[PDB]
């Protein structure tokens, strides 16, 4: 079948492992599906497409991905089989090749895929193509808790698919890979089971979004919706996180840090428009802040407008000691502002008529309302550098961000309609993803919004491993969803996985 | 007639041992109860025995989901008003014989008892026989 | 040895299970410790004490508690062994008895423990007492995902311990139970592994407390400390949760709901002390509130003093439309207040000199500061019923609550020292425990505060399954700990487990 | 899968004797030169090994025309930078497996050396094996 010598598994690794541990003999019976082992060949694909690419391990089997937390190592082969769904009137081939555990990377052209030990399968085959996945290695056994270099199966479209197609769907030929352990798979050394393994699928909090908290403005979340009208690729700086647990930009762990800052009180009176305080920013946990990777201290607002912090004012004037006054802060440029949170200084101005005898100390600020709010990056520096998180994209053709809109306290003088700020992930997911620190498998999760009472889907969205949710919308009108469901992770998908139209 | 179709999906060796039927419950009921030997002789259509796969369905949809019982037989769903109890296996035939131009695959699992009902995604329906 | 017939395991359950699945033969080799299978016999114990009581299952072995998520059922016996640590000069016995899988409950006197099939072990034995744990059952096999009635081992102190004791320690005789599967343990039917099982130990968020958020006042957490001076058994109503995921009282999921309410604006002018608004409370998620189990809507403040909500004021007077005024609210009794959040009505009063033309709508309130704050239950009803969470106790002799102190915005006229409100669990644990919904095993976790940089303990505290942390303190001065560590669950302990003095 | 296609075009007995490879050039080179015995074990695609027949082509068009050499193998086109010389035969597979609805025939000839290059009309490509 394939030009490879037989590869010794647990007989080479035996004289140097304390134990060689057997597996339930009912696991060598079933062909269980491989994660990311599915594809679809449309007649618009060019030969050379790489349909799947998956590496021999215990991550290919849900039985073994779970058994492989009790142990230290593994060795041995697997049996995979590729099923293809095409009738007698299709035409096209698919080459499945065994790539050795090195051989770096890059565009494998179809000229080069036929140079490995391979198998060339017609699309219109009946019974599933069975082929081995040998354990070619430099070492005696492998360690389960450390992804290493093992043999890959790479599938490539050799010649394109020639069929007819009615008007919809367009007849894609589907295919699925299913694996099981060969007769000589073994784990090595029984350890006590650990929970923070690497084959541990991303789970989400069981919390309805209406019960969540917003990420950019400290308020509850009042509605999740799609909206093809707003800027499709924003550059928010709060509520940015990586599904692998890395905080992006000025996103804080806590939700009390959102739109807030702990500052140094440097008070001095002035006979112009009122009192003006210059604040020397620090990190709200009390640690010395230095200009670094973030565009501002952790949690500093990321919107543009007229914000009004409150206080920590100790007044030595007789009659009262500690009060709560309302300062005022400008976030937009306005072409007259020394706004540089980056370097650790902000200017606040209250319109007072007399002297407020305020002691200099350490304060922290709480937003009260906003005047003239624009969804646009503020001035983290005057007109200067800002190492900031990139925009929120890119999306496939026909996919729009899913926003968690809340409403902030507006100071208005012309209307009363509530304004909607929105983020990509409520402040519960930003803490979940950081506290768990999962292992990103491919490129994008596949969530599934359900209703807990009824038990019916609402939509199938896609959480990219960069920390935002997309959704395949066709229309143009803002379509708002119920806010009483639960997000449920299904599986890992590639980037190009096309959703179902909502 | 043409054989540009799939000949037969002959039941693979599903990984499951044989299970005892009325031989365990016989010394625990106080009666000798037998059912017509002609009911075991022909395949009659279930009460819930009609589904359809359109091209508007997506991978993962549950086409049918029917618990082993006497509700799987018009004969035994009628006989089961006189008795309080049952045991034993059933043999199910699945008749999909779609056109020669269609393409697609269904997967029929054997979900054990006490397994939580609900989602049963497509990634995990293959972990069963 | 013991008067029991041999009990058939996997031979009775075989003709009715689809599969009978074997276990790694290296698991029948090691004696692994049983959870909660440890005790200690001091010379102050009276005979009749129940040292351990543990039920045959797969929860007795970390190998099987983990293997038992892949399967549906189990059957069979186990081998346990009791090791005792006493020398030749002790004296005392311990009776280990096999309790059948019924036989309800109650004080088993030592007269009755010797009536089961038992074994009477002298404290001064050398080699570990080995004894079986048979699977007496009414059914063919057991289901792994449903705790059922199985045979128990109960250990009782038969005659007391007679030894000498220098001056410290007081010579306790320790003992530990260790189990392994018998030769005929089996699981039943391979299912796909599930993560929300019942043998899933309580894990905690990896988040330093300084990064957390407070539970009673919406602010960061600034210091965790013990303090034997304050009321040792408070009755807080926010930050109360059960480790099994049940919210106690007026504790909300989110941290934005803390000390806040969404109310109905019922505005009307009055020529006395100013404007007064009566608020018809609702649940902040927008759902109709009815007087139920909670003493107030979810999140309503639980302290006593002079609180000042802000707004949602739409003013139809020309010049401005939406502003942010500061109302005022009294939480203490003051013997003149119609304060009844229970029934869904609160009174707010601002000191205005003219009419504020405020439209009636739906508002939500944000605290600004507090005047005269007392750690005491407010008036949820005038002088009437309050179905409320019980006090926070009881503690063992010499154990004091561990409080997460934050500082709230104080309006003062006599001093400037910051006041400290405090809760038992920061608002991250209240969301963690609810989102996971663990299974409480016995009575109290056993946390372990460590430092992530250094790698040395700070103290060993005890999280009771009622949602508060205790700590064995001897002295009397408030001892404050660093706030840069990590809580780490060790194991389940009983109530009477005595900590190590901090 | 369906067998309303042509089963196999099993190489007809092309009229040609067997030809000697490295057994003639071995006592005339001053080295013992062998190539990896695994290169002879799988069929890999030529460097010039991709053509296409559309319905806009006419009878007579030359679909491919490839001289025996080391340019017919990605393996040997790489090994042939270290050596100056070669001898021997090659085995070529031709993969056309068009749809079940297409119709047409290609003819693959064996043009000898020194035959003039250029036209090679359709009336004379059959005079070769
Ligand atoms: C001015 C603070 C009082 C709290 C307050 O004014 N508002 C809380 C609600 S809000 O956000 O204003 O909306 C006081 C009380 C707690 C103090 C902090 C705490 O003492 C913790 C550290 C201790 C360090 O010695 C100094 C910085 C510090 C970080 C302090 C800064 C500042 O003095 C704080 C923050
Ligand atoms: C008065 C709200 C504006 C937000 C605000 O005033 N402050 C937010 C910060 S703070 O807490 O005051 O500190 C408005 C905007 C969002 C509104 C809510 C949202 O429209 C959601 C539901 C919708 C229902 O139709 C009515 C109740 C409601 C629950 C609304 C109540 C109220 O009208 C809200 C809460």
């Amino acid at each position: 079948a394939v030009p490879i010598q037989p590869v010794a598994g647990a007989a080479l690794a035996a004289p140097a492992a304390g134990q060689i541990n057997q597996i339930d003999p009912w696991i060598f019976q079933n062909f269980v599906q491989c994660p990311l082992g599915e594809f679809s060949i449309s007649p618009r694909n060019t030969p050379g497409e790489i349909l799947f690419d998956l590496a021999l391990g215990p991550g290919l089997n849900p039985y073994l991905a779970h058994l492989s937390a009790m142990y230290t190592g593994w060795v041995g082969n697997m049996e995979v089989q590729l099923v293809l769904a095409g009738n007698a009137f299709t035409a096209g081939k698919v080459v499945v090749a065994l790539v050795p555990p090195y051989f770096p990377k890059g565009s494998l052209t179809t000229a080069q895929i036929t140079c490995f030990p391979h198998v060339m399968c017609d699309v219109r085959t009946l019974e599933p193509i069975q082929l081995p996945l040998l354990d070619v290695r430099r070492v005696l056994w492998h360690a389960t808790q450390d992804q290493e270099e093992s043999m890959r199966l790479v599938c490539m479209l050799y010649t394109p698919l020639r069929t007819n197609s009615p008007g919809d769907e367009s007849f894609v030929v589907s295919g699925r890979l299913l694996s099981k352990p060969a007769a000589d798979f073994n784990f090595v050394y029984l350890t006590p089971p650990i929970e923070r393994t690497i084959y541990r699928m991303v789970d989400l909090p069981v919390i309805q979004p209406r019960l969540c908290t917003h990420a950019r403005w400290p308020a509850p979340v009042y509605g999740l919706l799609v909206d093809p009208s707003l800027p499709s690729n924003p550059q928010w700086q709060n509520g940015r996180v990586h599904v692998d647990g890395t905080l992006l930009g000025t996103t804080p762990i806590s939700g009390s840090w959102v739109s807030c800052f702990a500052a140094e009180a440097a008070y001095e009176f002035q006979s112009g428009t009122g009192e003006v305080a210059t604040f020397t920013l620090i990190e709200q946990d009390g640690s010395a802040y230095v200009p670094g990777d973030r565009a501002a201290p952790l949690g500093y607002p990321d919107f543009s407008g007229q914000l009004e912090i409150e206080v920590q004012t100790e007044t030595t004037k007789t009659g009262d000691k500690l009060k709560v006054t309302t300062f005022e802060m400008i976030l937009g440029p306005t072409t007259n502002a020394d706004q540089a949170p980056y370097q650790g200084r902000v200017f606040a101005s209250v319109t007072a008529a007399a002297s407020l005898d305020l002691v200099d100390g350490r304060v922290r600020a709480v937003p009260r309302s906003i005047y003239g709010f624009q969804d646009t990056i503020p001035e983290y520096n005057d007109g200067l550098l800002v190492p900031l998180a990139p925009p929120i994209g890119p999306f496939l053709p026909g996919e729009v961000l899913l926003r968690f809109r809340t409403y902030m306290r507006q100071i208005d003088t012309a209307d009363a309609a509530a304004e909607a700020i929105d983020c990509a992930l409520p402040q519960e997911f930003v803490s979940w993803f950081a506290s768990n620190a999962f292992t990103v498998q491919s490129e994008a999760l596949l969530l599934r919004y359900r209703n807990t009472l009824t038990g019916q889907l609402l939509f199938e969205c896609k959480l990219y491993n960069e920390g935002y949710i997309a959704l395949s919308y066709s229309g143009s009108g803002p379509l708002t969803f119920p806010t009483d469901g639960i997000f449920e992770v299904v599986s890992w998908v590639p980037r190009l996985y096309q959703l179902a139209s909502v | 007639s043409g054989q540009d179709l799939v000949p037969a999906a002959v039941e693979q060796a599903v990984p499951i041992q044989p299970v005892a039927g009325a031989a365990l419950a016989a010394p625990a009921a106080g009666q000798i109860n037998q059912i017509d030997p002609w009911i075991f002789q022909n395949f009659v259509q279930c009460p819930l025995g009609e589904f359809s796969i359109s091209p508007r369905n997506t991978p993962g949809e549950i086409l049918f989901d029917l618990a082993l019982g006497p509700g799987l037989n018009p004969y035994l769903a009628h006989l089961s008003a006189m008795y309080t109890g049952w045991v034993g296996n059933m043999e199910v035939q699945l008749v999909l014989a779609g056109n020669a131009f269609t393409a697609g695959k269904v997967v029929v699992a054997l979900v054990p008892p006490y397994f939580p009902k609900g989602s049963l995604t497509t990634a995990q329906i293959t972990c069963f026989p």
